[PDB]
């Protein structure tokens, strides 16, 4: 039950789109920092409500 | 009670809803781009690092008085509109490199030059710190002051004492790197020193050891004979294609001034001529004095000697001999520097390179 269950939550998690990379530039008090990516141009995104 | 009902609790709403607003700009749809072109429209045109195309409109908070092209708007990712001005993005990274705020230098280490301090100072420092001296009379002060002479003067050090007196951004530039061989080049980085001048006007501009190639002397990075043309009279296209009244001072400095090109000594920016000289057996005990401050010296070893050995020597010279002596002690483990050491000291550095003209008595 627990080998299932835990097969069955990990396929949830490769189905999700997943996500890019990118590196901190800057941040400011309005909770939007900028992130570097790579492969693509910098883009200012908010922050987690967790961090 | 009345008062702080009717102002500070709107106040505080009013900031909380505006930034509830912003989900729809500022929200994580986010992106930005690169500024090109406005027009009277109310739209333009901004490119993002990945090379779309958007016209749009311009949201609130930001007029077209802020928006300069070759500037770093910001974007949205749906509606794609413009949302306001921004500063370079990750900025151009330049803070401490030859510019600083208030660096930390006295009038003792340069000591002996006094004779030629005081016209850098009245053409410089007095102006800038006291701007009623020259309104009040109606004068003109002094755009620009040329420095000349022998190195080991503190030619850097003249200047540096100066910009702390000010409170105001100093400066710099390497003459090496405007002349650096890419392709071109040259001209490009001269106009990004002083763009950047022009924004928060330091009123402070000089340049340490302008050497560009008077013949070859370097290796990677070349430039051919068409670099000469076009550095040295970009240099002078900064003050002949510009007119700035009581701003931009530009202060130029290096070994040899005679061999640069007149036009590049532009004539009547630069009114005030400064010669270096080597300080005498009076100065040397101020800079002396300070070096050994903290060096514990023996009963024979006396300050009067060692000032009179020195004879004709730069101001890294004195520091250079209470160097050398405190290492000869330093491998014995003493505390006290012994005469010996002071003796052997001032007598090498004396002569190391060239003890001899090689030829004739001349």
């Amino acid at each position: 039950n627990d080998k299932v269950r835990f097969i069955k939550d990990e396929l949830r998690l490769l189905q999700e789109p997943g996500s890019y990379v990118g590196e901190v530039i800057k941040i400011v008090s309005d909770k939007k920092v900028l992130v570097k990516v790579q492969p693509e141009g910098k883009y200012i995104v908010d922050v987690a409500k967790d961090i | 009670f009345v008062s702080n009902s009717e102002i500070l609790k709107p106040f505080e709403k009013k900031q909380e809803e505006e930034k509830k607003q912003l989900e729809e700009i500022r929200g994580n749809p986010l992106s930005i781009g690169t500024l090109e072109e406005i027009i009277d429209d109310d739209h333009a045109i901004v490119t993002s690092p990945t090379m779309p195309d958007y016209y749009v409109s311009i949201l609130s908070f930001v007029d077209k008085e802020l928006l300069e092209p070759g500037c770093s708007v910001l974007l949205h990712h749906k509606t794609m509109s413009i949302v306001g001005v921004l500063q370079d993005d990750a900025d151009p990274m330049v803070s401490v490199m030859k510019m600083d705020k208030s660096p930390t230098e006295s009038y003792s280490d340069i000591g002996g030059l006094e004779s030629q301090i005081q016209e850098i100072k009245e053409s410089v420092e007095l102006p800038l710190t006291h701007p009623e001296l020259y309104e009040e009379m109606g004068i003109k002060p002094p755009k620009g002051v040329i420095l000349y002479g022998a190195p080991g003067t503190g030619k850097t050090l003249l200047a540096k004492a100066v910009a702390n007196q000010t409170s105001a951004t100093f400066l710099r530039i390497v003459g090496s790197e405007l002349i650096q061989k890419y392709l071109g080049d040259g001209p490009r980085l001269c106009r990004q020193i002083f763009k950047v001048a022009g924004e928060n006007a330091p009123s402070i501009v000089f340049i340490d050891e302008i050497d560009a190639i008077g013949t070859k002397r370097y290796d990677s990075n070349s430039g051919g004979e068409r670099e000469i043309q076009r550095t040295m009279l970009e240099l002078l296209n900064q003050l002949d294609g510009f007119d700035d009244r009581g701003d931009v001072k530009v202060i130029m400095a290096t070994n040899k001034i005679e061999t640069l090109d007149p036009a590049l000594i532009r004539p009547g920016r630069i009114d005030r001529k400064i010669l270096f000289e080597n300080p005498d057996l009076s100065t040397k005990k101020k800079i002396l004095g300070i070096h050994t401050s903290k060096m514990n010296l023996s009963e024979d070893v006396n300050l009067e000697t060692l000032v009179t050995t020195k004879d004709d020597l730069s101001g890294a010279d004195i520091q250079a001999m209470c160097t050398e002596a405190g290492l000869l002690a330093l491998r014995e483990r003493r505390m006290q520097v012994t005469a010996e050491d002071f003796k052997q000291a001032k007598e090498r550095v004396m002569k190391n390179k060239v003890e001899e003209n090689l030829e004739g008595l001349y």
